[PDB]
């Protein structure tokens, strides 16, 4: 992480604890503005120190009475509810065995289930022909060609082509 | 089925509703209907059985054991005299447990039975039950030899310090 | 053939069982008990021995 | 129980542009790169979003977001958009 | 049509349970143990009676 | 308590070379993702961190282990410790209950069962 | 509409199994309910004290049981 | 160098090993475990009859009580076993 | 049948820099603050070169932590520190140590 | 006439002097708590034919309910002291079934895991009293211990005592209920409001011809109670879930019902039990319905007036909430007023009555901030606003219920056989000042409310001690007692 | 036994007698047909004793216990078939007889009529065991885990022919524990303290105490194929029954040197139960569990005084069936994932939801649901040592709060998520999976309807 974007991480939840603690929107809404004149002391200036003594008494007043309980979006890291779904929980893959006439149902679906496969059984000679090649030795991020050069399928196929879908 | 005596009770004693009153009460229509619906599938079919189960009697009879020797045969290293004494002194332990079950439920006779005053009447009952209980722990309860059962060895000998040490070491009875 | 190793050989049980009176037979030390089990005049005591 | 398609973010990101008092309706719909349009301009744009959807804006939507289409394109993946 | 979805509900093990006690009480020595009169008057169940 | 945690340090810029230490884990994660997608696996990973853990946690202490510390026969302070003392608890115990059943009477006459 | 294929592992192996289990229980344990029944009613004891059994008492069968 | 077996499942059913007489491996540990053990030896020991001689005394707990209630006899005697039958050693 | 470093050896000074990373690579190139030098203090039981203890820890505790699965929760490659204590045990929260709660039961 | 009964069906096995078999018990608990226990039953399972109306896995839920109902209808009609063992575990044991009915959910299984933890403290205090029975009472069925009193109950009654707090919710056991939340919404209108918390203080009820005497129990008794309404209090002042709110609020109920013992008063404690069981179950439900017409929020932000096209279960809730305010003519007055209008005559700390009256304005204001935070300012909560109250099924329950809530504690009450002599004397500044303590609750609210929504703009300073809205309890013992045990006394003394 | 010993022996040449793999399904065939015989003499009445014939056998009178050890036979085989299908069929049939060899000793043991024919029978086991720990188990450190499996039972029993022969010589003989009748007492001496110590010291060997016990997590962690001997080797550990045989008479008046068998085994058995909260192994999970509560009945058969004895004659039976469950659990999800590691073991419970009942009602039996064979003798444990001391019920109590964590610890670890691995462990619980994860319960609340059979004399 760098100096500049370390404002950023800061800026959208300084206004986000905030809301937290409001009772009205416009009591939220005005304040807002109201602390942007702070933010609008040192508007464009050097990198150094000065730069970072902003941040350096932006440690107090930040933390310091930080979000008495505050809002979570419950769809969150934290937050209730937040993995409530799990009595599906989507088992990608659990569709191996079946022994049929419990795989009568959905006929035209497995008829395409095997049919995405060959995607899968053949890329080895695509992927894996540029994974030695876009790695230079033991590097960053690994990420292929975003289009592969040819036709990116996926790179990451299939888990991740096909991963689980909420509900 | 059983003997009155062995389970008594005092007489039921049961009052008259009292009604007093012209408004319509739900009693008077709940006993002069339910009554029919439970007699006609129930004591039809205890009729259709009582028939049914006299048709053929089967026999059981009574255990009655004999006790020839009690306590002081036989000599000290014997084998055959201290068996039956076992089959004495054993046998006449399981029937002394069950006699305390008759007095604990007349116990639980008088106090289900007046159930508010239940302390200071039936006259009995605190003290009889005790008067069995503490009589039951002393020389018949082999404290705490009833591990190995202490099986005409230990039962007596609790009755020796019974007679040894007590009534006589009390200097001077 | 008639499979000897199938059902004969739960058939080794009343052969144990034919060999398991022996050891009573011999048992047959003292009728006269105090137990009744008394071996007093009757046929019942006598039996099953 | 009531689903949800493909056009109802297609009507509030146009529609933010005009709800934004400094961002007249006149830019392009889909793709002005805001560019032409640090903090408080790539947080302040999302703002909103956090007051209206708010799933609170993980840390690799901001380098994403320039492209305003290409902000729509990824909720699909998250929201789990029609077909 | 409430002619047979309640009556094997609870229609049926009405009588199975009263012949579990009618059959049970001469063969128990303690039958139901029903307490006392808690009666203020002296009434006609009785002879005398109570001011 | 437990803790601070101190979640906030200073840079800017404080060794700038040690920077691309997530290029030992990529490249780990680049051998990762490759073993984890393929057409054929049928099993799991070998996993040599889990491997390396309990090997080295249940067995292979008594090889590290010596007696030349005495912080290593500090466990004579928590095993043997105690144990003497619930004895010394328990033979106070027993006696004292014991000499009022012999000397004098204090129990209810309807005490059977015990 | 909104309408989807919802993703079960196998149902095929566990609704077999319960099969045999409640087949076979049935196929013995129900036909020998009945000799519960026939017993109970055709066949009971009687009565008590003592009786005398003559001079030499009963064999085996003292019991106030149908099957006891 | 290494070879192994993994899950029998080609496609069949399978109880313990394979298909045939081996598929009979079913119904010699459904039908002979339980559904014969599992209820008649469940049924046996149901009805099975006096435990330690308990159900005489039962009834001979009924009896002898009320003669002891009939007309003098004392209850809970712990009388000696039937006293002046020992010699009683002091010291 | 894996052989070659299959656990801990006798450390922590037998060429500690040779030890992370020829293999177990807890560290780097022995400079990342997790070479195997936090043999705590050694003489006893505890962990010897041991890819263990001392290491940045108090929680793994299933954050955001999306550029691998890598918090709990589906396995990163090779970071192991200490375990079965933290499936169930968290970080720091807003207020500090004060025990108050006695002087709210006083 | 009474006719109060037991039985004799059939025999467990016997022991050497004492034989179990087994019995019942059909006195002022019976024939009270039994049609009142299935009419909340019969009026629940609808919602949930609407709550959980989307799973496929919905033929566990009925199936596990009915069970749990078995093991809470077997512990009040036993009358042996085996018999109330079974169900005092019983009821946990389908609590590990209910609270981890959502699985994964890092913290939702650790709330299974908390639940039991707290449980099995109150199991290891009835147990101690158990054995003293064995000891020297020679059995221990319940009408051979009321036969005789013994002297020295205080022995045994402590761990009776310890037993209460293991389930009843009392000091040091505290977040057991507000961990135990996470679930589904009519699983914790079953789990915290008719079941799983009367039976907690049950048993006590039931050990009254006993209880009189021993003063060592009843000082501890009613000071034990007091502690447990204001720390409740602290804690659920700025707390911003809906259930969490109601959550401290049946806490601060069982802060009265823990001092009603200590107090020689039976059945009129019983009697509240028996009009506080209609409340909750109706109020989570009544809020249930709110929480699925936004579908994920369940905060008391963003919520807004009450009049958005919400005409009917904003009027369900002020029947509800002024009853929560302290009963001035509600549902619950024949009971709350005659107790602590019976705090009158008493030997008591005296700071007692210097705790408990004060939780009387505490619990007023539990009330109005749902009403002045979620239905009374303008209307805010995020767009897509798919609100729905068309449903009968849901309508025949709300109706069902309150039908029969406002005329529990006047009918109920109207006929009974007397059983105590009530007080008769409430002189002048010493009557019903506590229904004015509920009065200043609503004033003193409003300058908090108002002045929070419109002031002089009180900026928000980073300045305050809040050591209150969390307790301090949460924030080291679950951060301690885990981490001393766990690793430092065991990895020493392992391997 | 008449003709017990006589039909289990004949099933001896019928292995490699057999055909090719019909030797599964005869095998299995004949077996359930000796268990009615077991179940049709015994069980009669009853009042002290049944001596059954003549100087082989006393019928098991007192305490019947010998139902549970002729289940197991026709138990194991089908979970033995999990991984054993590699060998040769001549070496495969001789792992057949050699645990039916094994239960033979074991049924003319527990009767025994005797104490001579007792040793050499108590002695008679040790060998079959051994032999399955070496071949045909796991990987490496199996030798010295079999090493540690002798020289420990072996070094304490031979006292036990020091203790016994010394009684033969001088009063009377031990032929016969009903010619036990005259019994003199012993005095507290220097000589009469190490007659009660070898008496004594070897029952210690088998059912373990805080001391000595380091044995047991080798044979169960390092263990044969899928659970297959580890089965039988519960029914060896609680098959010390013989200090009932024993201290019952022959010395009872020591009790003055009892406490330090009291105490040890009750600071030791609060210990190991925590021992394991941070175990990294399934097998080993459930062997120290079978420490602590088996660990349980040692001070109630010390201390004397019946109404110990009844819950201590259930006890005994009250894991022989739990941990013989669980151990069937435990060798289940190993053919499917091939390391016991518990914590690979994530993202279970959605894969496998037949299983997942028997995962819940199993480790229901520790929490144990007072209703069954379980909480019916542990409040006997509590109705006895309470009139010792008032003490006793602290750290008793807390090992039934120990153990509510310690079996829910395992119950948690199977809900977890997404699972990151497994194109392996496929199969959905096939046939053998769950019939045998049945008959245990089965006959177990089966015995909690009626539980009058399991009582002692007492
Ligand atoms: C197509 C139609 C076909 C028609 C079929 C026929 C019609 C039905 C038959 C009639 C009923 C018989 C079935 C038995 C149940 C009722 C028993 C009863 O109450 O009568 C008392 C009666 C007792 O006889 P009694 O003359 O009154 O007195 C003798 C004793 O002294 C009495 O004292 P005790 O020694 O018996 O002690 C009491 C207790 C004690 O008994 C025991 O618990 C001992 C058994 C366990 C011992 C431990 C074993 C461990 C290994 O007995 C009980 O357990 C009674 C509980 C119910 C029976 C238990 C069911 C087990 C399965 O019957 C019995 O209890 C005998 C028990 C035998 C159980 C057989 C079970 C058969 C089940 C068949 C399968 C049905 C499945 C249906 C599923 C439907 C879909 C869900
Ligand atoms: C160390 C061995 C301790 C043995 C000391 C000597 C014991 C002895 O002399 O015998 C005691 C006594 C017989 O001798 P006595 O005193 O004269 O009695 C009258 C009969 N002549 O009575 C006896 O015979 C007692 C017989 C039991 C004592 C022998 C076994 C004691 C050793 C068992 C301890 C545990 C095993 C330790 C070794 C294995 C582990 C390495």
């Amino acid at each position: 992480l760098t100096h500049q974007q370390k404002v950023l991480r800061l800026y959208k939840r300084a206004l986000r604890h905030l809301e937290s603690w409001c009772i009205h929107r416009d009591k939220y809404r005005y304040f807002a503005c109201l602390l942007r004149a702070r933010f609008d002391e040192h508007k464009n200036e050097k990198d150094m120190v000065k730069a970072t003594q902003l941040l350096r008494e932006a440690e107090e007043e930040f933390w310091h009475g930080q979000h008495p309980q505050p809002y979570i979006f419950p769809e969150s890291p934290g937050g209730t509810s937040y993995e409530r779904y799990e009595c599906y929980k989507v088992p990608e893959w659990c569709l191996d065995d079946w022994h049929p006439s419990e795989k009568a149902m959905y006929p035209d679906y497995f008829a395409k289930r095997e049919q995405w496969k060959k995607l899968r059984r053949e890329s080895w000679e695509r992927e894996v022909k540029q994974l030695q090649e876009e790695t230079p030795v033991g590097g960053p991020r690994t990420e292929a060609l975003p289009p592969a050069r040819k036709q990116g399928d996926l790179p990451p196929l299939w888990w991740h082509i096909v991963t689980r879908p909420r509900e | 089925s059983w003997d009155k005596d062995v389970y008594p009770e005092p007489p039921r004693r049961t009052p008259a509703p009292s009604p007093q009153t012209s408004l319509p009460n739900p009693i008077t229509y709940l006993t002069k209907a339910f009554d029919l619906l439970v007699d006609r599938p129930v004591t039809l079919v205890r009729e259709f059985i009582e028939r049914q189960h006299a048709k053929n009697k089967y026999y059981y009879y009574h255990r009655e054991f004999r006790r020839v020797p009690d306590i002081t045969e036989c000599q000290e290293k014997d084998v055959l005299c201290m068996f039956e004494a076992e089959m004495q002194w054993r046998r006449d332990y399981k029937v002394d447990q069950e006699i305390v079950n008759i007095i604990q439920e007349r116990l639980k006779a008088c106090q289900q039975r007046e159930g508010e005053s239940h302390r200071q009447n039936c006259a009995k009952e605190l003290e009889q039950f005790t008067q069995v209980v503490k009589a039951y722990q002393d020389r018949y309860h082999d404290l705490g030899a009833h591990y190995s059962a202490r099986k005409c060895l230990a039962k007596q000998k609790q009755r020796m310090l019974a007679e040894r040490k007590a009534a006589k070491e009390a200097a001077a009875a | 053939r008639d499979h000897w190793v199938h059902v004969l050989v739960p058939m080794g049980f009343v052969f144990g069982y034919y060999l398991d009176r022996k050891n009573d037979e011999k048992l047959t030390a003292f009728r006269n008990k105090s137990l009744l089990y008394k071996r007093e005049l009757k046929p019942n005591e006598e039996v099953t021995w | 129980a009531p689903p949800l398609t493909l056009e109802g973010i297609k009507d509030r990101v146009l529609y933010v542009l005009k709800l934004y008092d400094k961002i007249d309706p006149e830019k392009l719909s889909v793709n002005s790169h805001f560019m032409k349009d640090d903090s408080l301009d790539q947080v302040e744009i999302i703002m909103a979003m956090e007051d209206e959807f708010g799933f609170e804006i993980p840390d690799i939507d901001a380098e994403k977001l320039m492209c305003p289409q290409e902000i729509v394109d990824y909720i699909a993946d998250k929201k789990d958009v029609y077909e | 049509r409430h002619s047979i979805f309640a009556f094997t509900h609870v229609l049926i093990p009405v009588w199975i349970i009263h012949y579990y006690l009618k059959y049970h009480v001469t063969t128990k020595p303690y039958t139901i143990v029903e307490k006392k009169p808690r009666i203020f008057p002296g009434d006609t169940i009785l002879e005398t009676g109570e001011v | 308590t437990t803790l601070d945690p101190a979640e906030y340090d200073i840079s800017s810029e404080t060794r700038k070379a040690q920077a691309e230490r997530l290029a030992i884990r990529s490249r780990l994660k680049r051998e990762y993702q490759l073993q984890y997608y393929d057409p054929s696996r049928r099993g799991v990973i070998e996993d040599p961190a889990l491997v390396r853990w309990t090997y080295a946690r249940s067995a292979n202490i008594y090889p590290n282990f010596r007696p030349n510390t005495k912080t290593s026969l500090l466990g004579a302070l928590f095993g043997i410790g105690p144990l003497v003392f619930w004895y010394y608890v328990f033979k106070t115990d027993r006696d004292r209950k014991e000499k009022l059943i012999q000397e004098g009477k204090l129990d209810r006459t309807f005490n059977i069962s015990y | 509409g909104k309408r989807l294929f919802i993703i079960k592992p196998s149902g095929f192996y566990d609704k077999r199994f319960l099969k045999l289990l409640r087949f076979y229980i049935l196929l013995t344990g129900i036909p020998v309910a009945i000799g519960i029944t026939l017993i109970n009613v055709f066949i009971g004891e009687a009565e008590l004290a003592e009786i005398p059994e003559g001079y030499v008492p009963e064999h085996w069968e003292y019991f106030k049981h149908p099957i006891s | 160098e290494d070879e192994n077996l993994y899950e029998k499942n080609p496609d069949s059913h399978g109880y313990d090993k394979d298909p045939a007489v081996d598929i009979w491996n079913m119904r010699v540990v459904f039908f002979f475990g339980f559904s014969i053990v599992l209820v008649l030896g469940s049924t046996f020991v149901a009805y099975l009859p006096d435990y330690r001689m308990q159900e005489w005394a039962r009834r001979e707990a009924e009896r002898l009580v009320k003669y002891r209630e009939a007309h003098g006899l004392p209850i809970m005697e712990s009388n000696c076993f039937d006293p002046s039958k020992i010699q009683l050693p002091e010291d | 049948a894996s052989h070659i470093t299959k656990d801990m050896l006798p450390g922590p000074y037998p060429k500690t820099p040779e030890e992370r990373a020829a293999a177990a690579k807890k560290y780097n190139m022995r400079v990342e603050d997790y070479e195997p030098y936090p043999d705590d203090g050694t003489g006893y039981g505890d962990y010897p070169k041991l890819p263990d203890r001392s290491q940045q820890e108090r929680d793994p505790w299933y954050d955001w932590d999306h550029p691998d699965l890598r918090l709990n929760w589906g396995e990163p490659m090779h970071w192991d520190l200490d375990m079965y204590i933290r499936n169930r045990v968290d970080t720091s929260p807003t207020p500090v140590n004060w025990n108050l709660m006695c002087k709210h039961l006083f | 006439s009474g006719q109060e009964l037991i039985i004799s069906n059939w025999h467990w096995l016997t022991i050497q002097t004492l034989k179990l078999s087994l019995s019942f018990k059909m006195d002022y608990f019976s024939m009270m708590f039994i049609p009142v226990a299935l009419f909340v039953t019969w009026s629940i399972m609808e919602f949930s034919m609407w709550y959980m109306y989307s799973d496929p896995n919905i033929n566990k839920f009925f199936k596990y309910l009915l069970l749990f109902l078995i093991t809470m209808l077997i512990l009040v009609t036993a009358n042996n002291l085996f018999q109330l063992f079974i169900g005092w575990e019983g009821v946990g044991i389908m609590s590990f079934l209910l609270i981890g009915w959502w699985y994964g959910r890092a913290d939702a299984n650790t709330a299974a895991l908390q639940a039991i933890l707290y449980n099995r403290i109150g199991d290891i205090g009835f147990i101690l009293a158990m054995a003293w029975f064995l000891t020297n009472l020679n059995t221990w069925d319940l009408q051979q211990i009321f036969m005789l009193n013994p002297s020295d109950s205080n022995m045994p009654l402590i761990g009776l005592a310890l037993a209460a707090t293991g389930k009843s919710a009392q000091f040091g056991l505290h977040p057991w209920l507000p961990s135990a939340m996470e679930g589904p919404t009519p699983v914790s209108a079953l789990l915290h409001s008719s079941t799983m918390v009367v039976a907690g203080i049950f048993l006590l009820i039931r050990f009254y011809p006993l209880t009189e005497n021993n003063k060592y129990i009843q000082s501890i008794t009613l000071c034990l109670g007091a502690i447990t309404t204001l720390f409740t209090a602290m804690c659920a002042l700025t707390q911003n879930d809906i259930k969490k709110i109601i959550a401290f609020s049946t806490s601060s109920q069982l802060g009265l019902m823990m001092v009603t013992i200590g107090i020689n008063q039976p059945y009129l404690a019983f009697l509240h039990i028996c009009t506080h069981a209609f409340f909750k179950a109706m109020l989570f439900m009544c809020s249930g319905s709110i929480i699925h017409s936004l579908n994920d929020e369940q905060d008391i932000r963003k919520m807004g007036g009450l009049f958005k096209a919400m005409p009917f279960t904003t009027t369900a809730l002020i029947v509800g909430s002024l009853a929560l305010t302290g009963m001035p003519f509600l549902t619950g007055f024949y009971s709350k007023d005659l107790i602590i209008e019976a705090a009158n005559t008493s030997y008591t700390n005296a700071w007692a009555l210097l705790m408990t009256l004060i939780a009387t304005s505490f619990t007023a204001i539990y009330s109005t901030r749902i009403i002045f935070f979620a239905l009374l300012g303008q209307p805010r909560f995020p767009t897509l606003v798919n609100i729905n109250e068309n449903n009968p099924l849901l309508i025949n329950s709300i109706k069902r219920l309150l039908i029969g809530s406002l005329f529990a504690g006047y009918i109920i009450s109207n006929n009974i056989p007397p059983t105590t002599i009530p007080q008769m004397t409430m002189p002048y500044y010493l009557k019903t000042t506590a229904l004015i303590v509920t009065i200043l609750g609503f004033i003193l609210a409003l300058e908090i409310s108002n002045m929070t929504k419109n002031l002089k703009y009180h900026y928000p300073s980073n300045a305050f001690k809040f050591s209150t809205l969390l307790g301090y309890f949460p924030t080291i013992m679950h951060r301690l007692a885990p981490y001393m045990n766990l690793s430092m006394s065991q990895k020493s003394a392992s391997s | 036994m008449l003709k017990y010993i006589i039909p289990t022996i004949m099933l001896m040449p019928l292995t490699w007698l057999s055909k090719n793999n019909m030797i599964w399904v005869n095998s299995t065939a004949h077996s359930l047909l000796i268990s009615f015989t077991s179940l049709l003499l015994m069980n009669q009445f009853g009042d002290n004793s049944l001596n059954f014939s003549l100087l082989f056998f006393s019928d098991s009178l007192s305490t019947p216990l010998l139902i549970l050890t002729m289940w197991l036979l026709p138990l194991m085989l089908m979970a033995s078939q999990h991984h054993l299908s590699k060998e040769n069929l001549t070496r495969k049939k001789l792992f057949i007889t050699m645990l039916i060899s094994l239960q033979l000793f074991l049924i003319m043991t527990f009767t025994a009529m005797e104490l001579i024919l007792f040793y050499i029978l108590f002695e008679a086991t040790l060998v079959p065991t051994l032999i399955i720990i070496t071949r045909w188990g796991n990987q490496t450190e199996r030798l010295n885990a079999g090493l540690y499996f002798l020289f420990y039972t072996l070094a304490g029993s031979l006292p036990l022919l020091v203790a016994l022969i010394y009684i033969q010589n001088t009063v009377g003989s031990l032929n016969f524990l009903m010619l036990q009748y005259w019994v003199q007492p012993v005095h507290n001496s220097w000589s009469n303290v190490f007659m009660w110590l070898a008496c004594m010291m070897a029952f210690m060997v088998k059912m373990p105490l805080y001391g000595l016990h380091l044995w047991l997590p080798k044979a169960h962690v390092e263990a044969p194929i899928a659970g297959s001997m580890v089965l039988a080797a519960v029914l060896l550990k609680l098959g010390g029954y013989g200090m009932l045989r024993i201290t019952l008479i022959l010395n009872p008046m020591t009790d003055f040197m009892a406490y330090p068998f009291i105490m040890l085994s009750l600071w030791g058995m609060i210990m190991t139960s925590s021992i394991c909260l941070r175990q990294t192994d399934l097998k080993s999970l459930i062997a120290y569990s079978s420490v602590s509560h088996m660990a349980l009945v040692i001070v109630a058969i010390l201390i004397q005084t019946p109404w110990s004895y009844m819950g201590a004659t259930a006890l005994m039976i009250a894991h022989g069936l739990t941990s013989s469950m669980l151990f069937c659990l435990a060798n289940s999800n190993y053919e499917r994932i091939h390391s016991r590691t518990m914590i690979l073991a994530r993202g279970l419970q959605t894969l496998l939801p037949l299983m997942a009942t028997w995962w819940l009602l199993a480790s229901l039996t520790n929490l144990a649901l007072p209703p069954t064979i379980n909480l019916i003798g542990e409040l006997f444990v509590v109705m006895s040592t309470f009139s010792w001391s008032n003490i006793t019920i602290i750290l008793m109590g807390v090992n039934m709060v120990i153990t509510a964590l310690y079996s829910l610890y395992m119950l948690i670890m199977t809900q977890r998520g997404k699972y990151t691995y497994h194109i392996n462990n496929i199969s959905p619980s096939f046939t053998r999976e769950n019939a045998l994860m049945s008959l245990h319960i089965l006959p177990l609340l089966l015995l909690t309807l009626n539980p009058k059979i399991i009582l002692g004399p007492l």
